[PDB]
């Protein structure tokens, strides 16, 4: 069962990865 | 499992890219 | 006469102290310069002399100085032998009691290098705010050396308090440093340790930010108050090649602080755990599994041979006080499998 | 003072040259005549393994640690 | 000689040819007179390599190690000049059992790769010396003295690592009675030498060799990953399996 | 020879096109 | 220089004919370049620049093809005009993304206005305009000497000397010729 | 197992030059200016 | 062992050496290789990558 | 002169000089 | 209107996607994902590989009762050695995953994607109008990374002896280098560690001196520096202070992975073992002999004879 | 040939579309996976 | 091996559901 704790947590960074990537948030002003 | 496992994974990937492309041309 | 709040006052031998002391010479001595620049010193001189002429015959039964024939990859400064416990090693205490010759050869100068350095340590930590202060800026530069103060203290003065002695303490050379690294990896397996997985990453990071900073601030400046380089071109290109990048200067020069600080504390709470013996040395359920099935076998098992294999056939030497004596028979082999 | 005066200076320069070399032959001496292998209790090459004791020295004690290693060492 | 050459030429001399020597003064941009100077030098290294053949086939010989019994100079008198073994090499695999050019074995192949490059580079610089880049290459190239010198850097890096894997490796070229044994000469040798010491007391089989992957016998223990090994003090031993 | 094969399909393909 | 609205400044097509026959708004952005910040500013003025570019070639193209209706009509003149008034507005500093760094009708104006030269009497100023459109990247060099247009040109010897300059024979046959001989 | 061989060499081949007729397509580089 | 180390050590430098002239020199025969010019900077004629 | 920084600069170096003769003698020492 | 071969050629070279592709690109982008799926696959479950040749398998997978921090992709078969070994050479599929050959597939396609991954930087360099120089610090890593992979296996002979694409197997390789060679006593090595810890220093101090000095400048910082540690005139411009800091990890990274390259030819670090002596050549210990005794310790305890 | 085709459209699908499409390929491999493995 | 594949198509499927509720798609005119 640890197997798909182990893949699920990579699978979860992988998506955090490519939100960050591709849904990224318009620069505000100032910044 | 060899052929099972690579029409599975082919069946995903081949459809879903094409109709990502797709949208993205829309857009 | 000084101006203190809204009343003025008159002024005292503090003032005119004070005065000299902030003086813009050559070199700021400051308040705190009563107190780093005799520690540093000290501290200095007693590396200097230990490495040169002092040697560790008598407490680990080792030649290291350039006078016994050490280059400067060998020649260190020994801690005092495992029988010294956790003695502060004074000059003038009970152990020495005012030899100088027998003071060194006990080991006591390891014990005056260390203490003189933490004392140095805290006084170029003050001098850092000092300075600050002077200038009025804040000091973001002090609270980055809290890591190598933490470093320094984890590994040189909280470890060697937990265990035996100060005798298990890095002795500082070069070679003693690498002898302390591979006792580490033997007998705590320290690289498996996660803490010291979280420093490893901070240090790498930390190495591939500044060659990145270096390299596009470099490579988009402009053409010859205003900034030198373009931020908007840099922003396009790590975006379109990498995928993220940083659109704010204080943003990105304050990662630059975070990731190093960040890594240097967690492997020093790493080392902290260490001190007890509290180790991350195996995993219980691989060992199981290698010890019903002796078919079973992954690189964590080879790891744990090798660290046998290292704690074996070093502890005869490294550890003279136990008076080991391991013949061929049980020393661990390769071919004995 | 500025550094090109003390280094074009005369004074400067003749103090520093009669003294220096002294000091480089007072290292020397200090070396070469054995004053230092007394004062910091390093043994010279022979005195490694006295008769006595054929294999390196061991402290084991704290408080009578001053006698056992004059017991220890040659003197 | 050179040096005072070097030296006349930089201290006192013209600093710019093309006023008083049309001949050798030049400028980047132009690419006539630079390929024209490309040819003179093509033509130069074909007439090194030249040289090297006729040293080889006349006025002395090269050492070949495969000579039966120990290597000695031999007199080559039947260079291969057959293209497709020359070119084999070139279009030989770099990985293990291969080993693109590295993988020579007789100074034969030698001389006569050596006959064919000097041909090419005496004809290429006749060519060049005669020739204007054609339109497709003047689209393709930058044309400046940093241009020539980059591309000069990366073709004498990768002859760097060419360089240095076949000094590793190659033992025709580089006789191991001169530069000693390589790396598997040497674990071959030794598991040779142990077999021989064995089976001299004892007066695939017999504890020292064994069955490769493809099914033929090599050598046995940890050194059986130099099966690829081809030494001449061994050849004589090894039959088609 | 089916390295060879392959690169002639693939020449002969592209430049027929072109043609 | 051809100016913000129309004319000229040291229409643009008519001044050149002759000549050769004879901050509140774009001020955030700046203030964020004056430190290294990307911010929104920067956007806007991205986004207006990009605009700006897309209908600047739009109406390049059309005033293009209003040249070509003209002569289509014969009319030498309005489409000369048009030729340099497309030259005037090409922007300044363009990297295109095949590493052009000319926009790919410059080429093809100056070419035109090479031709339109070529009929008309005066010459040099035709040459002048083909060694531009050399150097822009004019890749094809036959209708460069097989164009009929294009034989008053050749007539004069620069010409063929911009010609050479650019295209030159790949093979020498004269020196290949005198080493057989000798 | 053949077809896979052929597959690949076909895939790779096919890249390859399109990497090559790619960077030739591009034009030299040139200054607009001075 | 000591010809292959230093050989192949040279020839490393000198793949260096290939990559960073030839990136100068297209830089240079392109023209912005000073840097860049500030006031038509290549980026702010982008559409912004949203 | 005998401000800070003269002390300092001594203070650094007359050691250093004398341990630098130490050394170079200790070269010679016979084995 | 355009031909299919000039639109798709724009819409590669073409500048408005999210990620640039780029003509090195056509060949960086399939190649590393290649790499990523078998590498991933391979990872989550593969047969146990015979790393040693010697019909002794390890088990690497993390569906083989492997954590996160001890699976790996076990490297080939010792068997095997240099030679090329694709799945069409292999008996079958089985015996290709036996001897290791995704080990081999992940390496050639990984390798590939990051040289034409550097080329990519240069390329997108040159579009936007940028001197082009962050492929010549890219090329660090990347030096590092085929010394690791590809020539330190050339040297040794085999494909075995390459880093195990795995945490633990990092350490194995790590520890068993050491073993065969002194890493730790070699000057590349310490020139590395020196680029590294310099490193970190000077991101942490620029970091903070520039985070300091933007308040709501640089001739204050400068002054704090200058009367922190004695250097008033050390890297006053900018420019000069962002060079240095680009070119000292960089140095250090070249010349650590140039030492592993070396001693991939057997040329080893520094040697101290019994230097020291005493009158009638008796041996005197010294701190190199304890790193001896620790390096016989690893040398004896993995060499595994069948 | 120079002459474009006056009959050439473009295709377009919106998010919506998408949505549906990546849906229904999901829901077909969960309920055919298990006989496809047998 | 198979409870991963099948964990992950189930975990798909689901990812498609959180998308489709959240990130909708502006109606357009005459829709
Ligand atoms: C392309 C990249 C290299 C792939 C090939 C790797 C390799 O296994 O190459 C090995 C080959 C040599 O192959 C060997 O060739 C040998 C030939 O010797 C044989 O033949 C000889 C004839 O005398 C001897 O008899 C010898 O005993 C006999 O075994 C053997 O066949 C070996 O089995 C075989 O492995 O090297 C060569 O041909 C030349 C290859 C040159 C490139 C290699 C270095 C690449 C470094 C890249 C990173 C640089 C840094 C980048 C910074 C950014
Ligand atoms: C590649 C190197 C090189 C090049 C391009 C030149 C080019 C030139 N030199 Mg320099 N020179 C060189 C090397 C070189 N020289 C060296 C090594 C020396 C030291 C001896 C000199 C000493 C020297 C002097 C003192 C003078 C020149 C002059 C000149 C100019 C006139 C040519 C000439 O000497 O007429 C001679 C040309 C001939 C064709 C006569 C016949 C020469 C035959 C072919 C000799 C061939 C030698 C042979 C190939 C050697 C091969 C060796 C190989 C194994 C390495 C010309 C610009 C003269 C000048 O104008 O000043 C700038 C001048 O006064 N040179
Ligand atoms: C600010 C500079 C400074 C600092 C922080 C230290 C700190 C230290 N030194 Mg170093 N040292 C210094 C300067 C300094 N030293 C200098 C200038 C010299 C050259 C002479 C030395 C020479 C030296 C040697 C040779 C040794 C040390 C040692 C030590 C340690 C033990 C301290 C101790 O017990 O001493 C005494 C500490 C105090 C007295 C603390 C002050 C407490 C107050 C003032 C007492 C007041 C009581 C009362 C009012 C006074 C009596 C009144 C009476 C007249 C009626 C400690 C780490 C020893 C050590 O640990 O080495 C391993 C050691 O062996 N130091
Ligand atoms: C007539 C045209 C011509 C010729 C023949 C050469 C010839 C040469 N040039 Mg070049 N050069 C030219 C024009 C020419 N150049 C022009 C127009 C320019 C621009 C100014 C240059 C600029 C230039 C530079 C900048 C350099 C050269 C160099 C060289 C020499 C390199 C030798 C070498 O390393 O070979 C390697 C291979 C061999 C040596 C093998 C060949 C063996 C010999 C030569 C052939 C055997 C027959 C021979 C004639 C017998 C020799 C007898 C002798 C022992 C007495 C070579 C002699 C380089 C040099 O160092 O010159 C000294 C150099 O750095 N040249
Ligand atoms: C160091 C020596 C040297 C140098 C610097 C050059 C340099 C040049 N030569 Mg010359 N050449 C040489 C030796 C040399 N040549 C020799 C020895 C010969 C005799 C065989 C020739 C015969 C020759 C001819 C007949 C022609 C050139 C041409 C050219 C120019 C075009 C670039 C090029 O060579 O194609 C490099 C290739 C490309 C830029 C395109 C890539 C195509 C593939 C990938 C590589 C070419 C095939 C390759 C050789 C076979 C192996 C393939 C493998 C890499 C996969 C360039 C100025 C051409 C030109 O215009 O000059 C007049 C031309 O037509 N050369
Ligand atoms: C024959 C090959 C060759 C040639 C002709 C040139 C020529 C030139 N280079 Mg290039 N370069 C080369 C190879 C070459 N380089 C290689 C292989 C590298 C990679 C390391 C570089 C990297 C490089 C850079 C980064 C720069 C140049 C620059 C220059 C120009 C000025 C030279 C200079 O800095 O002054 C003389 C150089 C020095 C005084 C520096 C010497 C210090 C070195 C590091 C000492 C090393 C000693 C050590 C023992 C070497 C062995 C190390 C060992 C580990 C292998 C000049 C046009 C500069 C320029 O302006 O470009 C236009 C510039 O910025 N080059
Ligand atoms: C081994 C690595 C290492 C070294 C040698 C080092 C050294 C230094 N860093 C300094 C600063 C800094 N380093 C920083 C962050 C970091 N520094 C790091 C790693 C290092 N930093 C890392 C990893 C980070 C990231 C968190 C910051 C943020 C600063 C500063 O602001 C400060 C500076 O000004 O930069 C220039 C300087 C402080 C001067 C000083 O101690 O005053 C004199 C004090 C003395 C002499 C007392 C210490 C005595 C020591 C502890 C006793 C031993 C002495 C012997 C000689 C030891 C020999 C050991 C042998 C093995 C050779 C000094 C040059
Ligand atoms: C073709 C090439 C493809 C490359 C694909 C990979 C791209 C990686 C993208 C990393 C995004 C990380 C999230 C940034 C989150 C984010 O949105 O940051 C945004 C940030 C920019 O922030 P701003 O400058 O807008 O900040 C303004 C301030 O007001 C603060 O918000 O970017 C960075 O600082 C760079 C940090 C890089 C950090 C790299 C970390 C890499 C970790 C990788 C771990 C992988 C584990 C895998 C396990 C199996
Ligand atoms: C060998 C080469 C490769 C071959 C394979 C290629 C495959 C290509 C993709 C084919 C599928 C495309 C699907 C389009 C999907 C799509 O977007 O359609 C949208 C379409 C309506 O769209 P409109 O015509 O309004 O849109 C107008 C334009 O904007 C275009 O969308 O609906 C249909 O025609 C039927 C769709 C399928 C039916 C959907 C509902 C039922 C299935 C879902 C059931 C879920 C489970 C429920 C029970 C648990
Ligand atoms: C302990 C003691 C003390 C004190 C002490 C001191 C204070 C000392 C000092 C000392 C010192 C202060 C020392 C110094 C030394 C120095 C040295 C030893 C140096 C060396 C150098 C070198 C070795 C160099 C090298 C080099 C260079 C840089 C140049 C060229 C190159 C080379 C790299 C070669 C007290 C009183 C507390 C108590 C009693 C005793
Ligand atoms: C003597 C010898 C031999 C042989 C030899 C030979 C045969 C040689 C050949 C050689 C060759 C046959 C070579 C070739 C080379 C090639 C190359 C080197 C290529 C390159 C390419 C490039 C560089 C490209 C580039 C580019 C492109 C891709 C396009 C456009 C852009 C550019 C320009 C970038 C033998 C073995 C018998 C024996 C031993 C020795
Ligand atoms: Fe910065």
């Amino acid at each position: 069962m640890e197997a798909l704790v182990y893949t699920f947590l990579l699978v979860g960074t992988l998506g955090i990865i490519f939100f960050s990537i591709f849904f990224r948030d318009p620069p505000r002003m100032i910044k | 499992n060899i052929y099972g496992l690579t029409a599975t994974a082919l069946f995903i990937i081949i459809p879903t890219s094409f109709l990502l492309i797709l949208y993205v041309k829309t857009a | 006469t000084i101006a203190i709040g809204t009343y003025q006052e008159k002024r005292t031998w503090f003032d005119d102290a004070d005065d000299w002391l902030r003086q813009d010479r050559f070199v700021f001595v400051g308040w705190s310069g009563l107190l780093l620049f005799p520690c540093a010193y000290f501290a200095l001189g007693g590396w200097l002399t230990g490495t040169t002429f002092v040697t560790s015959w008598y407490t680990h039964g080792l030649a290291t100085s350039y006078l016994e024939g050490c280059n400067f990859l060998t020649a260190a400064v020994s801690t005092p032998a495992n029988s010294m416990a956790h003695s502060l090693l004074f000059v003038w205490g009970p152990e020495a009691q005012g030899d100088f010759t027998r003071w060194c050869q006990l080991g006591g100068l390891w014990a005056f290098v260390a203490l003189h350095g933490a004392f140095g340590l805290i006084g170029f930590m003050l001098r850092q705010f000092e300075i600050a202060r002077s200038v009025n800026l804040r000091p973001y530069n002090a609270i980055a050396f809290s890591a190598p103060i933490a470093v320094f203290v984890s590994v040189f003065l909280i470890y060697p308090l937990g265990q035996s002695g100060w005798f298990f303490a890095p002795s500082f050379g070069v070679a003693a440093i690498f002898r302390f690294i591979l006792f580490f990896q033997g007998f705590h397996n320290w690289t498996l340790n996660p803490f010291h997985m979280m420093g490893v990453a901070g240090v790498l990071g930390a190495a591939l930010l500044c060659a990145i900073h270096g390299a596009t601030v470099e490579n988009t400046l402009f053409e010859d108050a205003e900034e030198t380089y373009s931020m908007v071109t840099a922003n396009r290109f790590w975006s379109q090649i990498f995928g993220v990048a940083f659109s704010n200067k204080r943003w990105l020069h304050f990662f630059m602080l975070l990731v190093p600080v960040t890594g240097l504390w967690m492997s020093a709470i790493g080392v902290v755990g260490l001190a007890l013996n509290l180790r991350a040395y195996d995993f219980v359920s691989q060992e199981i599994r290698a010890a019903e099935d002796p078919e079973f076998e992954t690189f964590y098992t080879k790891n744990i041979l090798l660290n046998e294999g290292i704690r074996a056939w070093m502890a005869a030497q490294d550890q003279p006080h136990e008076r080991l004596v391991f013949p061929e028979e049980v020393l661990p082999r390769g071919n004995a499998l | 003072r500025p550094f090109s005066d003390i280094l074009t200076s005369i004074r400067y320069w003749v103090i520093h040259s009669i003294t220096v070399p002294a000091l480089f032959i007072a290292g020397w001496l200090f070396v070469s005549t054995g004053l230092a292998y007394d004062v910091f209790g390093t043994p010279r090459p022979n005195e490694y393994f006295t008769e006595d004791r054929q294999e390196a020295p061991l402290i084991t004690d704290r408080f009578n640690a001053l006698e056992q290693v004059k017991k220890l060492s040659g003197n | 000689v050179l040096g005072f050459g070097g030296v006349y030429h930089s201290l006192i001399g013209p600093e710019t040819l093309e006023e008083s020597y049309p001949f050798f003064g030049y400028v980047w941009k132009d690419k006539n007179k630079m390929t024209n100077i490309l040819g003179y030098h093509l033509i130069m290294l074909g007439l090194g390599a030249w040289l090297l053949v006729w040293k080889a086939m006349y006025f002395g010989g090269v050492y070949d190690t495969w000579a039966p019994g120990g290597g000695d100079v031999r007199v080559i008198t039947n260079p291969t000049t057959n293209a497709a073994v020359i070119f084999g090499y070139l279009v030989k695999s770099p990985f293990g059992g291969d080993g693109w050019i590295c993988s020579v074995d007789n100074m034969e192949d030698i001389i006569g790769g050596h006959i064919w490059i000097g041909t090419l580079e005496i004809l290429g610089g006749i060519w060049h010396i005669y020739t204007t880049p054609w339109p497709w290459a003047r689209r393709a190239f930058v044309w400046s003295g940093e241009a020539y010198l980059s591309y000069s850097l990366g073709a004498i890096g990768v002859m760097g690592f060419i360089a240095c894997c076949m000094s590793w490796f190659n033992n025709t070229a580089y006789p191991s009675e001169f530069y000693g044994p390589t790396g598997p000469e040497a674990s071959q040798s030794q598991a040779f030498t142990f077999l021989v010491r064995d089976q001299r007391l004892g007066a695939g089989l017999g504890k020292y060799l064994m069955r490769s992957p493809t099914g033929e016998i090599i050598f046995g223990g940890e050194t059986m990953r130099f099966w690829d090994f081809r030494g001449p003090w061994l050849e004589p031993l090894r039959g088609p399996n | 020879p089916v390295l060879g094969w392959v690169l002639l399909g693939v020449f002969g393909t592209m430049w027929a096109i072109w043609f | 220089a051809r100016g913000n609205d129309g004319g000229a400044y040291i229409n643009f097509g008519q001044i050149m004919y002759a000549i050769r026959t004879r901050d509140a708004a774009e001020k955030q952005w700046k203030k964020e370049r004056a430190g290294g910040n990307y911010g929104a500013g920067t956007k806007e003025i991205q986004a207006r620049n990009y605009v700006q570019r897309k209908e600047n070639e739009r109406k390049r193209r059309e005033m293009f093809d209003d040249a070509l209706a003209k002569f289509k009509e014969n009319d030498i003149q309005g489409a000369l005009v048009e030729f340099e008034n497309i030259i005037a507005m090409e922007p300044r500093n363009f990297v295109g993304d095949n590493f052009s760094r000319n926009t790919p009708i410059y080429k093809v104006t100056q070419y035109n206005i090479a031709c339109c030269y070529s009929m008309l009497d005066q010459v040099e100023e035709a040459i002048k305009s083909l060694d531009a459109a050399m150097l822009s990247g004019f890749d094809n060099y036959d209708q460069i000497r097989r164009d009929k247009n294009l034989s008053k040109a050749r007539a004069n010897p620069k010409f063929q000397a911009v010609l050479d300059k650019y295209d030159e024979p790949v093979v020498n046959w004269n020196a290949v010729k005198a080493t057989f001989g000798a | 197992m053949l077809t896979l061989k052929i597959f690949v060499y076909t895939v790779v081949t096919f890249f390859v030059c399109l990497f090559i007729f790619g960077f030739l397509s591009n034009d030299p580089a040139r200054n607009p200016g001075k | 062992s000591w010809l292959a180390c230093s050989h192949f050590c040279l020839g490393f430098f000198f793949f260096i050496g290939h990559l960073w002239h030839a990136g100068r020199a297209r830089a240079a025969a392109a023209g912005f290789e000073k840097g860049i010019d500030r006031f038509d900077e290549p980026v702010l004629s982008m559409r912004p990558l949203d | 002169i005998f401000t800070v920084r003269w002390l300092a600069i001594h203070g650094i170096a007359v050691p250093t000089i004398f341990f630098l003769g130490a050394i170079t003698a200790m070269q010679f020492i016979q084995r | 209107n355009s031909s299919l071969w000039a639109r798709f050629c724009e819409w590669i070279t073409s500048t408005e996607n999210r990620l640039y592709i780029g003509w090195f690109g056509v060949i960086m982008i399939p190649c590393l994902l290649t790499a990523t799926s078998v590498f991933i696959i391979a990872f989550i479950a593969a047969p146990p590989v015979d790393i040693d040749g010697i019909r002794e398998p390890v088990s690497g997978s993390l569906l083989y009762g492997n954590n996160i921090i001890t699976g790996a992709v076990i490297p080939t078969s010792n068997a095997i050695g240099l030679h090329f070994y694709p799945i069409w050479e292999a008996a079958s599929l089985d015996e290709w995953l036996y001897n290791g050959g995704p080990y081999q597939l992940i390496v050639c396609h990984f390798l590939l994607g990051v040289y034409c991954y550097m080329g990519r930087e240069w390329e997108l360099s040159f579009r936007l109008g940028m001197r082009p120089w962050i492929a010549v610090a890219y090329s660090a890593p990347v030096a590092a990374a085929s010394a690791v992979f590809l020539v330190y296996p050339i040297g040794q002979g085999s494909f075995s002896d390459g880093m195990p694409l795995g945490i633990s197997g990092t350490f194995n390789f790590m520890i068993v280098f050491q073993a065969e060679h002194n890493i730790l006593m070699h000057p590349f090595h310490m020139l590395g560690v020196a680029g590294v810890f310099g490193g970190s220093l000077f991101s942490a101090m620029h970091g903070s001196l520039v985070t300091s000095s933007l308040i709501r400048n640089i001739v204050a910082a400068h002054g704090y520096f200058g009367r922190l540690i004695f250097q008033y005139a050390s890297f006053n411009n900018s420019r000069s202070l962002h060079f240095f800091l680009a070119a000292w990890p960089v140095i250090g990274i070249w010349f650590t992975a140039l030492g592993l390259s070396t001693m991939a030819f057997n040329l080893n670090g520094f040697n101290f073992n019994q230097s020291v002596v005493d009158s009638q050549g008796r041996v005197l210990n010294t701190w190199a002999d304890i790193i001896n005794r620790a390096n016989l310790g690893m040398e004896v305890m993995h060499e595994r004879n069948a | 040939m120079a002459r474009p085709n006056p009959n050439k459209q473009v295709v377009e699908l919106n998010r919506t579309s998408l949505y549906w499409g990546l849906l229904l390929i999901f829901v077909l491999a969960v309920l055919f996976s298990s006989y496809i493995f047998n």
